[PDB]
């Protein structure tokens, strides 16, 4: 009675693509498996897909003259028997380097039931609820990703300008230290003998330097305050994108599971592109 | 027209005023007269022995040794100057400012990097640069002309016999011009010659008819030359006048006039060239691998939306895990500290030479039932060995990268390695176990000892042949990996099976990797089309990648290297260390051939806005631009002209965004009339084809288009003295706002398809026009002369018979039949090509048709089905009326049955070359294009080419998809 039909097994999936099985074994415990039809689309081939060691192993099931199995001594009556022989004995009996059992079958009726109410009057409305809420999120997500890269490029322009002030201020201050020690103890004091040279030539010059030196330090400080404010709004736009991104994987999964259990299976309906 | 503060060398300040077009000599001369009206002006000296120094907009303290620059070319930060005395090498400070202008960043920023891998690269790459300058300088001045004007030939001297039949008895007729009189006496000389004679035998007859060589042959209108000995019909010029019915026009110059326009150039070593115990083997450790996660500096998560966070790690060998991944414990979002040793099921001596650690910070929301919802926040990758073969020890800090848009996996094993150079980002602290010594990876004499330690006819040679000829993305089961690995000594008989035998190795086992190394060391070389597969992200091992680079350097010609230069620049992002054999090969080629060097430059330059690759690519641009010779002045003029157009079109996008075509089109003629805009944008080489030299702009014809992003139609004169034979106007679209990387790849594939069809015996004529990407969503498009969209022809001609009546109106009588067979052999190419690539939304705004009947498609955009991740063809009844010569029963004529035989033959010949097209897409996965992100996105090509079916079940799949796109709308 454990040898039921292969078409009613929970771990058998028919013809699904290789890239659609990679979305079902992604980050699962070593021992998860399912069976599907071989990629050639000749019937009676039945590739097994096993999760082991972080990878997805891919094992072929051969079909000599009404027998099944892995190697050339085919000694099983059917696929459902072969799968059950290894849900209790490890696969090391086939390949010693493949020491694992078939533990956690990826069932078809565990997650397909995630959708409910197989009416067509119901799921059409539940598809309309999700297709509106889903694409309203993407209009709120990809807007933030637009404001995010623009705020990133304006942070980087400001930080380069701050380095331009730091190099500019660094040459004035070295220019006032040569004004005095290079010139204002050995030419000013030496020839101070009742001159009109002091108050205009040296003093009036050096006092318009310091007026110019500090005017540079007041534009640096005004820019440094708009960078602190600009780097704070850049972390608030990165918090909001981290709380919208999780909500928007859940909607796509709860929304796509409707399109492939009522509108394509319960009824062959060309209204799905008309529902939406 | 600006006040400039000047800091004299005696502590005195001045306010000088100058006009903005003044050189430095002018302002400097004017400064030491205005300075004698100031107190201590007797300390100063003569104007010479002094120079200026200032700050630039890139935050650079810049010394202006080049006194002829002017006040507006300087890009100052603030308007001030300062006088000092000149300390430094003068000829060397001038070259650093030219190099820093070409690549877009100061060269001084490279000196301030402390990574010793970066400083080893800079002085060790100067060894390649010196061996090439000695090579393009060996036999002069001939070898110096071959560098600047290299032969544009075909790979193969044999003509396809369907091309040979267009030449009567293997004869060609050529017109050899000669300018004789001082007042431009243009004489012509029409000859008839065998298609395989060399240009010294063509000249030999043009002299007898006019009654070492002293002459060269040039292509009239575009300064291409025939300098090296080849059969005449192998140059792409003569080869393309045989298969278009046109006449070749060649002009007979003299060697002394070409050798004298070659400015001499010399390479001198830079400043940084002169500048600058107990070890345990990897295979003596005895312990598992373990890593400690200390803490994260900060993460931007809300407290009321996310419950916990944790760190997810894994060990990887190029995309595949070497063991199962390991999490940390879940902590609250406000206290990210773990202080935790993680244990891996990998044993230390079993780590391969290209292992990496891949980690992300992830959050758990859950909160609803049991199916937890996991989402990555930031990712980062680390090499476990460094570039000197040393296992990493001790504490480490790592700034992480933002998740790519459109990704939801938890790790990112395909991203780049290293820290985010931005430092106000999430920083994670690590700790690597210390084994009381420096641990090195073994050397290949120790590895060959181990192979010879852990170490007959058969009839299943037919299973090895079937596996050998299979797709590079075809499934491989566990039984075939066991079969491949056990017959590994007979696989050297099928040398093209090496890509499949490498995916059967266990890389987390050092016994098997040691046997693989000894087996690659004796492997027979393979075709360069098959060795390019070994250079994508599935083959990280450095012994495998050097085998691949050695097959290119023996069997790849300059013709095919130009064909494949886009893909060879994307696989540089996959190499794990800066200094490697692929980068030495590509740099050697670009310094011996300027046609290759031109496009090598622009492909790296357009990706400098990308922070994951900018330092890698910047160091390599610095090295090319330092040894490219006198060609750096031409490149500098193309960068100035492109930056003028980017600044101009930015004004039209955010200041005139709402105005009308009258007020905008007058602003444009204002801006372009200015005499500085008029010197940047006039007299430079075209980036789309550096043989086409642009001349005087034609302002009356330049216009603002009405397309999506409002590009620029621009128009130049061809300044050649025999321009009238070739074209006379270079018309180019400048577009700013569209990504042009999907179009470069589409237009490159079509040029490969056409070459497969030409070599089969078909003549389906494609039109792969020029397209180049110059920066972040900015590019250039070649314009085709004498062409109209289908939509113009339908409006000007006003119905379904409009196109056929237009096409008879243009050519009458004897040439109505050639216009119908060229529309038909063109429509069959773009019908097959657009189906295989998944290109949709074809309408009469993006299909164009010439006067002679030829047809082509433009403005592709999205190539694979990127939207859905039917809309029957609406022009079907319009092209049927053309194909059947305007008959009444279109879909039943003998002419429509020949349309179908050509599509079937063209579909089945591309399906025989499916591996070439799978690899060219595989090499682009890290490029960054949104359509092409995973190996799941390349699966579209395996469906349209019906690779899992047979050859008769595939053709019925093509006929069944074409019939569904029949009359439709
Ligand atoms: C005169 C004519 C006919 C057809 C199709 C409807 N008819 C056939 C074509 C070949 C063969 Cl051998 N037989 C048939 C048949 O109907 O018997 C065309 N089809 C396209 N397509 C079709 C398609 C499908 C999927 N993605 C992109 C695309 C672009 N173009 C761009 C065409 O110019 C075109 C032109």
């Amino acid at each position: 009675n454990n040898n039921m039909s292969l078409q009613d097994a929970e771990w058998y999936w028919g013809d699904i693509s290789r890239e659609e099985v990679n979305e079902k074994l992604r980050d699962t415990a070593d021992g998860t498996f399912l069976v599907r039809d071989a990629s050639t689309k000749m019937h009676g081939d039945y590739t097994l897909t096993l999760r082991k060691g972080g990878n997805n192993k891919l094992i072929k099931i051969f079909h000599r003259d009404g027998k099944y199995g892995f190697s050339d001594p085919l000694t099983f009556s059917s696929v459902v028997e072969l799968i059950n022989h290894y849900r209790n004995e490890s696969l090391a009996q086939y390949n010693p380097k493949l020491d694992v059992k078939l533990l956690y079958p990826v069932s078809k009726y565990q997650q397909d039931q995630v959708v409910k109410e197989d009416n067509i009057e119901a799921v059409g409305k539940k598809l309309h609820e999700y297709n509106t809420q889903f694409q309203e999120k993407s209009r709120e997500y990809d807007r933030l990703y637009e404001e995010y890269t623009r705020t990133s490029q304006e942070i980087q322009m400001k930080r380069t300008a701050i380095e331009a002030f730091n190099e500019t201020i660094k040459i004035f201050e070295e220019q006032c230290q040569t004004q005095e020690r290079y010139s204002k103890e050995y030419i000013e004091k030496f020839k101070r003998e009742g001159n009109e040279k002091e108050i205009q030539r040296i003093m009036h010059n050096y006092d318009k330097l310091k007026s110019r030196i500090s005017e540079i330090i007041d534009s640096r400080r005004r820019l440094e305050e708009d960078l602190k404010k600009q780097a704070a709004e850049y972390r608030e736009i990165d918090k909001r994108m981290n709380s919208i991104k999780p909500d928007l994987i859940q909607l796509r999964k709860t929304r796509d599971q409707y399109l492939m259990w009522l509108t394509q299976k319960g009824v062959r309906q060309k209204k799905l592109n008309e529902w939406l | 027209r600006i006040l400039v503060e000047c800091l004299l060398p005696n502590g005195m300040i001045v306010t000088l005023e100058c006009l903005r077009e003044a050189t430095l000599i002018t302002i400097k001369h004017e400064l030491f007269k205005e300075a004698r009206k100031y107190p201590l002006h007797q300390l100063l000296q003569d104007e010479s022995s002094y120079i200026f120094v200032s700050v630039t907009q890139e935050a650079e303290r810049e010394e202006f040794f080049d006194e002829t620059r002017r006040l507006c070319d300087l890009r100052l930060f603030q308007p001030f100057l300062k006088v000092i005395e000149p300390v430094g090498n003068r000829e060397e400070k001038i070259l650093n400012r030219e190099i820093g202008f070409a690549i877009g960043m100061p060269v001084c920023e490279f000196d301030m990097v402390k990574d010793p891998e970066v400083q080893d690269f800079r002085r060790n790459i100067l060894n390649v640069c010196k061996e090439a300058v000695d090579l393009r300088d060996l036999n002069s001045p001939h070898s110096r002309a071959m560098y600047v004007y290299p032969p544009n030939v075909e790979s193969s001297p044999e003509l396809p016999k369907h091309i040979y039949n267009k030449l009567d008895k293997g004869q060609i007729i050529v017109v050899i011009w000669v300018i004789v009189s001082p007042n431009n006496d243009k004489q012509k000389y029409t000859l008839k010659i065998n298609h395989d004679c060399v240009p010294e035998q063509v000249i030999a007859e043009a002299i007898r008819k006019k009654t070492q060589g002293k002459y060269i042959l040039k292509v009239c209108g575009c300064d291409e030359y025939f300098l090296e000995k080849y059969p005449l019909s192998q140059y792409k010029y003569i080869r393309s006048c045989i298969m278009l019915g046109r006449m070749p026009n060649l002009m007979l110059m003299a060697k002394e006039s070409l050798y004298s326009q070659l400015p001499m150039d010399c390479f001198t070593m830079p400043s940084y060239s002169r500048r600058i115990t107990s070890t345990k083997s990897l295979w003596v450790i005895n312990s598992a691998l373990r890593i400690k996660i200390l803490c994260a500096t900060y993460v931007n998560v809300n407290i009321r939306d996310i419950d916990k966070i944790y760190v997810r790690t894994g060990i990887y060998h190029g995309g595949e895990p070497l063991c199962d991944n390991v999490n940390t414990q879940r902590v609250p979002c406000s206290n990210p500290r773990w202080n935790e040793w993680l244990n891996y099921d990998i044993y230390i001596p079993d780590l391969p030479r290209a292992a990496r650690l891949c980690l992300s910070i992830c959050s758990v929301k859950g909160r609803k039932g049991a199916k937890e919802e996991h989402c990555p926040l930031a990712w980062g990758n680390i090499n476990l060995f460094d570039y000197t073969d040393t296992l990493v020890s001790g504490k480490m800090a790592l700034n992480l990268w933002p998740v790519p848009h459109g990704l939801e996996d938890l790790l990112n094993p395909i991203g780049v390695t290293g820290s985010n150079p931005n430092k106000e980002t999430p920083c994670l602290e690590l700790e690597f176990d210390w084994f009381s010594s420096v641990v090195k990876f073994p050397d290949m004499s120790v590895i060959e000892e181990h192979a010879n330690w852990s170490v007959l006819r058969e009839n299943d040679k037919e299973q090895l042949k079937a596996i050998s000829t299979r797709d590079p993305l075809s499934e491989i089961t566990e039984q075939e990996k066991d079969f491949l690995w056990s017959h590994r000594h007979y696989c050297v008989t099928i040398p093209e099976i090496l890509p499949k035998l490498l995916l059967s190795v266990k890389w987390n086992s050092r016994d098997e990797v040691a046997q693989m190394y000894c087996l690659v060391k004796d492997w027979p070389p393979i075709k360069p089309e098959q060795a390019m597969e070994l250079l994508d992200c599935n083959y990280p091992d450095p012994m495998v990648r050097g085998f691949a680079v050695r097959c290119l350097e023996k069997y790849l010609t300059d013709d095919k290297l130009s064909q494949y230069l886009i893909q060879l620049v994307q696989v540089l992002k996959y190499e794990q260390y800066l200094d490697n054999l692929l980068v030495r090969f590509l740099l050697k080629k670009a310094l011996t051939n300027q046609r290759i060097g031109h496009f090598f430059f622009w492909h790296l330059k357009s990706e400098m806005h990308n922070k994951t690759v900018s330092q890698r690519f910047g160091l390599l641009l610095e090295s090319y631009c330092r040894a490219c010779g006198m060609y750096l002045k031409h490149l500098n003029r193309q960068v100035e002209a492109m930056e003028k157009l980017i600044n101009l079109t930015d004004i039209l996008k955010q200041e005139k965004k709402d105005e009308t075509q009258k007020v905008q089109m007058k602003f444009l003629v204002e801006q372009m009339r200015r005499p500085d805009f008029m010197d940047a944008l006039q007299g430079f080489l075209s980036p789309l084809n550096p043989a086409h030299q642009l001349g005087n702009l034609r302002l009356e014809e330049c216009r603002i288009m009405s397309s999506a992003k409002r590009p620029l139609w621009l128009n130049w004169e061809n300044p050649d003295i025999m321009s009238e034979l070739l074209f006379q106007n270079n018309e180019i679209i400048f577009k700013n706002g569209d990504d042009l990387r999907q179009d470069m790849l589409t237009l490159q594939i079509i040029r490969i398809m056409e070459n497969i069809w030409q070599n089969q015996g078909l003549d389906l004529r494609m039109l792969p026009y020029g397209c180049l990407s110059i920066g972040d969503c900015v590019g250039l498009i070649e314009v085709v002369r004498n062409s109209h969209t289908i939509m113009q022809i339908q409006c000007k001609g006003g119905n379904s018979h409009t196109l056929h009546q237009w096409l008879k109106d243009k050519n009458k009588g004897e040439i109505y039949d050639a216009a119908i067979d060229l529309f038909t052999r063109s429509c069959a190419g773009y019908c097959v090509a657009t189906f295989i690539l998944g290109i949709g939304d074809r309408h009469n705004s993006n299909i164009m048709v010439k006067d002679d009947g030829q047809l082509f498609h433009i403005d592709f955009g999205h190539f694979l089905d990127h939207k859905k991740k039917r809309v029957p063809f609406v022009l079907t009844q319009d092209f049927l009326i053309v194909i059947s010569k305007g008959a009444q029963e279109c879909t039943k004529t003998r002419e429509f049955e020949r349309f179908q035989e050509m599509c079937y033959k063209a579909y089945l010949a591309i399906r025989q070359h499916a591996n070439l097209f799978i690899n060219l897409f595989s090499m682009m996965l890290g490029s960054g294009m949104p359509e092409l992100q995973s190996f799941d996105d390349i699966a579209y090509i395996r469906k349209t080419l019906a690779l899992d079916k047979t050859e008769q079940e595939a053709l019925e799949y093509f006929m069944k998809q074409m019939n569904d796109a029949r009359h439709g709308g």
